[PDB]
């Protein structure tokens, strides 16, 4: 069920002295990365990063390329064009980045489109949520804000947000729904480390989990402790899974009144752990 | 350009057992920009059979990157990522730490 | 389905 969501990131960046940028594109369905194209290969394709997607055909394959190879050519004079207009004289790097797609309701409304643009790591311009109007940080993003305006773009863009990126969702959440679908509940345990005389530290663990969304919190006797905990930020395993954990340092020898709770899409109710000795 | 530094966690795919194989990750984020050398060294020395992700951002435009290998734990030899990138002075290195 | 910016704007 549930909120979906079909994301493309694709970054470019210019290489002094090297010649053309890398250019960078990687399509992910909720937290899964599925495809790519990267103009390092030595024979750049649009190309599968999930065994699933080896149902498509060759015609989306080259289909995607040719879309891929005329976005990499439009980048490349792009980010000629910024170093000319911000009076970059020292020349050097620089980075374009592309964020698009679309986040999906569980009832399939369209929750939010995406088509959102940063220049040096910074916002550049971006599609409101409208999918009407634009937002643009400053004068250069106000004139090429004029230019879309007089082409239509927002108009363009949102005809394939509301319609294509949605179908295309649909049919992806079919293709690999056996492992796009599943839910793989967080395996926890409590781990125990010694820090000094007085106190030590409990960790808790959740691992193996998919989707990514995850809470952990430790209590003491029902006292939330989430402002007094260490908490490292998601990681993935590599397998498809992710991992999470935090830690609280508590007074040696009251180690029994601390609980972990977790929450997940995988757990019916919270779990609750503690240090088992 | 902005400039921010990358996050770096080093560990295990799964809970470490000595002897037996398993996967060792380096995942650096929060990056920008995207430029950046990370290795992952046995006993100090660089191992070369490295794989890494495809290259990935988040909402804030800042990067992320899983590098990984497969290895076998052991009680003596000392794992660690090194990491590199216009946001530090010198490489930065992050030992592995099978508590963490 | 990847769709390209293909020979708009600055």
């Amino acid at each position: 069920m549930g909120p979906h969501s079909l994301r493309y990131f694709v970054t470019a960046v210019s290489r002094p002295g090297l010649g053309e940028p890398r250019f960078i594109a990687v399509g992910y369905v909720d937290d899964t990365q599925f495809v790519r194209f990267d103009s390092d290969a030595d024979n750049p394709r649009f190309e599968p990063r999930a065994p699933w997607m080896e149902q498509e055909g060759p015609e989306y394959w080259e289909e995607q390329t040719q879309r891929a190879k005329s976005d990499e050519q439009w980048f490349r004079v792009s980010l000629r064009t910024a170093q000319r207009y911000y009076n970059q004289s020292k020349g050097g790097s620089h980075t374009f980045q592309r964020m698009f797609g679309c986040d999906v309701g569980s009832d399939w409304r369209l929750l939010r489109g995406y088509h959102q643009f940063a220049y040096d790591g910074r916002d550049y311009i971006a599609l409101n949520e409208d999918l009407k109007t634009w937002t643009a940080a400053d004068t250069a993003a106000l004139i090429t804000r004029r230019k879309w305006e007089q082409a239509g773009d927002a108009e363009y863009y949102r005809a394939y947000l509301e319609g294509e990126c949605v179908e295309w969702l649909r049919r992806y959440l079919e293709l690999g729904n056996e492992t796009l679908l599943r839910t793989d509940s967080p395996k926890a345990h409590v781990t125990y480390h010694p820090r000094s005389q007085v106190d030590v530290t409990l960790r808790c663990w959740a691992l193996g989990f998919y989707p990514a969304d995850i809470t952990l919190t430790w209590q003491l006797n029902g006292e939330d402790l989430t402002q007094d905990m260490e908490l490292v930020e998601t990681r993935p395993a590599g397998d498809g899974t992710f991992q999470k954990w935090a830690a609280v340092v508590v007074p040696l020898g009251k180690e029994q009144n601390y609980t972990c709770h977790v929450h997940h899409k995988g757990l019916p109710e919270p779990l609750t752990l503690r240090w088992k000795p | 350009m902005i400039q921010r530094t990358p996050k770096i966690q080093v560990y295990s795919r799964h809970p470490a057992e000595n002897g037996k194989s398993n996967f060792l990750n380096c995942y650096v984020s929060g990056f920008h920009p995207s430029d950046i050398e990370v290795d992952l060294l046995k006993n100090g020395e660089r191992i070369e059979k490295v794989e890494h992700s495809d290259l990935s951002f988040s909402k804030d435009w800042s990067f992320y990157l899983l590098y990984y290998t497969e290895f076998t734990p052991t009680e003596k030899d000392e794992y660690a990522c090194r990491v590199n990138h216009v946001t530090l002075s010198q490489p930065k290195i992050v030992k592995w730490d099978r508590d963490m | 389905l990847y769709l390209v910016c293909g020979e708009r704007g600055f």
